[PDB]
């Protein structure tokens, strides 16, 4: 189990690490999150009290260094950085575990959640998306816009995911206007699957990523990415059972963690009911269309 | 964005641009069958494209070949325009390229959007206007080269005549919305009109009566009666 200290808590904030989260008080004696689990990417992000605009927070993995957080008062944040002295580390973390200044990131045993939400997630794919090769951690916030976003304006703060357009020459073979259009598989399969991802593993992680970014951030082109992901697979009718079977569990999740009060903004009325009802793949989400009917059947 | 009252004598600029209606590409007749069952039977259609500026048209026939062992017949009547549209543009000289289509359906926005992707600037858009193209097979001699065609065929039509020589696109595109508004409201009525002169007749090569500019004025009015009148006797006022 790891451990992401802090210099200290100068100001009032609201932290979450995953889908949990809690209150600091303003210069509170506070000095971090201890038991994490090895294993998954995690993300520990922030709200000030005083402003609650601007959630941000950093995607890391504790087996790439010992990573810590410290509030810069000029910047006016949170920051992520890594100790490179390992004993140094060390020593810091005992001293505050022994003086319990330290909460214990309360995973129950029998919660998959995380588990599920992040399971094809990889650090090295995050931080292709998040270019900024110097830390071993990724900063996101709510307002960063992606590279699609972009074209439609400082790139080195852009979400780097990979562009989906269904009215896009590289999704619609010449002489096959109406076929690709209407049966989106060989943009799926050949283009993305095949040519860009490589597997479907990536794919779902740069799913996934989309998701936790659009819940925990409010990041709109986030939002924008994972329903058209959604919207590519359901839109086929040539898919890999593996893949909807897998896809199903994924939403799932997904659906079971959002909030329930920010379903209004988070979820796309004419993707859910479009994949559910009407789609190649309406049958094929059987997991995803019971949560979805038995806990939000307004947005059907 | 979409063409509507308020942005009307845009299509009279020197910008090129096409209407696009297909309301006539996919045509059938429904009957009984032997068992008592219903089927159709598809008959040669047409799309109406037509310049609104020059009254240049562009008909192209859709012989009843083309659906042949095809299935969701008015879902490819759709695409179907939609690529010859796209291959009529492609057919002409880039300065004889429409610079916008609009389309008298919203259901053909995306059909030719994604045909004309290799167009980025030729903007797609829909309109507001309830316009009367779908009545162009009440011209006789359009209905007919489209029901004796026994192949794919384009043909070329002034639908103006020679009215350009007189009068300003403006006023042409409006005599023609109220001519075809007219043949749609009651076409039998609507064909009186135009033809109870035996002395007015029409050229070879063209598809209106040569009738005089107060011929014309006289022709507008009993359309435009025709047009109120279908509204009582529909309406009941
Ligand atoms: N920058 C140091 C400050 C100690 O000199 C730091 C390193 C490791 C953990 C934490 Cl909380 C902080
Ligand atoms: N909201 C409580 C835990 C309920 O799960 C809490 C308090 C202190 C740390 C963390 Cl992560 C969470």
């Amino acid at each position: 189990m790891n451990t992401v200290p802090f210099t200290s808590a100068p100001i009032e904030v609201t932290i979450g690490i995953d889908q949990y989260s809690f209150n600091v008080k303003e210069n509170q004696p506070f000095h971090g999150i201890k038991d994490i689990p090895i294993g998954h990417v995690h993300v520990i992000h922030f709200q000030h009290a005083d402003n609650s605009s601007m959630r941000y927070g950093y995607w890391f993995d504790c087996r790439m260094g010992n990573f810590y957080i410290q509030y810069d008062p000029k910047d006016g944040l949170y920051k992520m950085m890594e100790e490179r002295d390992g004993a140094k580390f060390e020593n810091i973390v005992h001293n505050f575990k022994e003086r319990q200044m330290m909460v214990s990131y309360p995973k129950i045993d029998e919660d998959d959640t995380w588990y599920n939400l992040t399971e094809f997630v990889q650090m090295d794919k995050i931080r292709k998306i998040v270019r900024k090769d110097e830390n071993q951690f990724s900063y996101v916030d709510s307002s960063m816009t992606t590279v699609q976003e972009n074209e439609l304006s400082d790139p080195a703060h852009s979400l780097n995911y990979t562009v989906i357009n269904f009215k896009s020459r590289e999704a619609i073979r010449p002489g096959h206007e109406m076929e690709d259009f209407l049966d989106k598989s060989y943009y799926l399969n050949t283009v993305m699957l095949q040519g860009i991802f490589k597997n479907s593993s990536n794919y779902f992680g740069e799913l996934q990523f989309a998701f936790l970014n659009a819940m925990f951030f409010g990041n709109y082109g986030s939002s924008l990415q994972w329903h058209a992901m959604i919207e590519l697979i359901c839109s086929s009718a040539t898919v890999p059972k593996h893949m909807l079977d897998k896809l199903d569990e994924i939403l799932y999740y997904q659906i079971k963690t959002l909030p329930e009060q920010y379903s209004d903004i988070l979820l796309n009325e004419r993707v859910w009911n479009i994949c559910l009802y009407s789609s190649f793949q309406k049958n094929s989400l059987h997991n995803t269309e019971k949560i979805m009917e038995n806990k939000y059947p307004e947005l059907l | 964005g979409a063409m509507n009252s308020s942005n009307y004598a845009e299509l009279f600029n020197n910008d090129i641009k096409l209407f696009v209606d297909d309301t006539n590409v996919y045509r059938v007749t429904v009957h009984k069958t032997f068992e008592g069952n219903v089927a159709t039977k598809a008959i040669n259609g047409c799309i109406f494209t037509l310049n609104p500026k020059t009254g240049h048209l562009f008909l192209k026939i859709i012989h009843t070949s083309v659906w042949a062992g095809q299935k969701r017949l008015s879902q490819l009547a759709k695409w179907k325009t939609a690529e010859e549209v796209s291959a009529l543009v492609r057919s002409l000289p880039k300065e004889e390229q429409p610079k916008q289509i609009i389309v008298t359906r919203k259901a053909m926005l995306d059909p030719l959007e994604v045909h004309m992707l290799d167009f980025p600037n030729i903007a797609i858009r829909p309109t507001e206007l309830r316009l009367p193209f779908s009545a162009a097979m009440s011209i006789d001699k359009l209905s007919d080269v489209v029901m004796k065609a026994t192949e794919p065929q384009m043909v070329l039509f002034n639908i103006y005549d020679d009215w350009l020589d007189r009068i300003s696109s403006y006023t042409a595109f409006s005599r023609l919305t109220l001519l075809l508004r007219a043949l749609k409201t009651n076409e039998e009525s609507a064909k009186m009109i135009l033809l109870s002169d035996p002395t007015i007749t029409i050229k070879s090569y063209h598809l209106w009566p040569s009738f005089t500019d107060e011929q014309w004025i006289t022709i507008e009015s009993q359309m435009r009666d025709l047009i109120l009148t279908e509204y009582g006797r529909k309406y009941n006022v």
